[PDB]
């Protein structure tokens, strides 16, 4: 795999990671309680 | 393998925050709604949830045509919401802060949405804009009317394989060639007058090799090489494929958007 | 600078007498078709379209210089109305 593929790779979960995943739960989780 | 970077892409969310516009004085202040929004999809489109939950604390008098904004800014519908929070928020602490309104509609800011057909014909154009530079719309234009309302579904729905088996199409090339003619590109910049930036590129050169996102940029923006460069959340290296990037880092309306952003603390 | 358009019709709708006109880059779509409407006499609650290469209709906020460098032709970009969806 190319350098810049695996880069891009590695940003997109990195950004969900830090985006997605980070507030995923707690927001279901706020969802509930309202 | 390049499967999985469409689906990054596809289901890429962004928390955010709706908070009512109200001032310290009214009777009781509502609950902030929080939401993971689509990046490749949009706000008039995502948001009945959300419309729902305001407008029971509203009267049926109060309540009009929604409209998001933040920080001061209204929030252009037609434009992917990942592309939004890329150019405005995204150097902000997370969540996404959009404060709601009803009142007052910035007419000459904002166009109107009166229907999800009015979205359904904004993105169709947008796809057919898109065809129209990699294959002067004949993919597309000889495309079913169930092709074209399958395209729309998909993104609608959130449904990945669904778009993607008519989505196939609009991102192969004849044989002969080594890509599209002309790439679907929209340079944005806060900084800059223009809307965005958008101009006449081919993915190959005259040897045969090549172009990258350098040498886009280095074309029709040299005034960012400082800056980030940031597309989908990411910030790609410069040595990328352009052609590689419109086949798998496009919006579903097969656009390339571009955020050029000033770089953080 | 200015860039030529070339104003076509798509029937049933009233002919324009003055088909080349020098417009802005700047100039959107929109303002546009507000400028087309008094001339045909249309109303606003009267829908108008606009396409380019024949095939889409361009968003009222896209501006015209831009499309121009995009889809012009021998020097101008020619545009298509019409009362009604000509093109999906
Ligand atoms: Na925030």
């Amino acid at each position: 795999m190319p350098r810049w593929k695996r880069h891009i790779s590695e940003q997109l979960r990195r950004r969900d990671r830090l985006q997605r995943q980070a507030f995923e739960e707690i927001i279901l989780q706020y969802n509930k309680l309202l | 393998d390049d499967k999985d970077v469409l689906r990054d892409v596809w289901f890429g969310r962004i928390p955010t925050c709706f908070t009512l516009y109200q001032d310290e004085i009214t009777e009781r202040e509502a609950e902030p709604y929080y939401l993971l929004l689509p990046r490749v999809s949009y706000l008039t489109l995502v948001t009945d949830k959300v419309k729902k939950h305001f407008q029971k604390v509203m009267r049926q008098e109060d309540i009009s045509e929604i409209w998001f904004e933040y920080e001061g800014t209204p929030l252009k519908w037609h434009y992917p919401i990942g592309l939004l929070f890329d150019l405005l928020a995204s150097s902000s602490a997370l969540p996404w802060n959009i404060t709601v309104h009803f009142k007052s509609f910035p007419e000459k800011d904002l166009l109107h949405c009166p229907s999800k057909d009015a979205i359904e014909a904004h993105f169709m154009s947008c796809m057919k804009e898109a065809d129209a530079l990699k294959h002067k719309s004949q993919v597309i234009n000889e495309m079913q009317k169930k092709d074209h309302k399958q395209l729309w579904m998909g993104l609608q729905n959130d449904r990945f394989d669904q778009f993607w088996a008519i989505n196939r199409k609009l991102m192969e090339y004849p044989a002969e060639e080594n890509g599209f003619r002309y790439i679907p590109f929209r340079i944005y910049q806060t900084t800059t007058e223009r809307p965005f930036i958008q101009k006449l590129f081919r993915p190959v050169a005259a040897d045969g090799q090549l172009h990258t996102l350098g040498d886009l940029l280095k074309e029709v923006c040299p005034s960012a090489i400082k800056n980030q460069v940031m597309i989908h959340g990411i910030e790609p290296m410069l040595e990328t494929p352009l052609q590689w990037l419109s086949e798998h880092l496009s919006y579903p309306d097969n656009f390339l958007h571009i955020s050029i952003i000033p770089q953080p603390t | 600078k200015k860039i030529d358009i070339l104003l076509k019709a798509v029937g049933d709708t009233p002919i324009m007498k003055t088909k080349k006109w020098a417009v802005e880059r700047t100039r959107t779509i929109q303002g546009l078709i507000d400028f087309i409407k008094k001339f045909l006499k249309l109303v606003a609650s009267e829908q108008l379209f606009i396409y380019v290469n024949q095939s889409f209709a361009p968003s009222p906020d896209q501006e015209v210089g831009t499309l121009y460098e995009c889809f012009g032709s021998d020097g101008k970009l020619v545009l298509h109305y019409c009362k009604s969806q000509a093109w999906g």
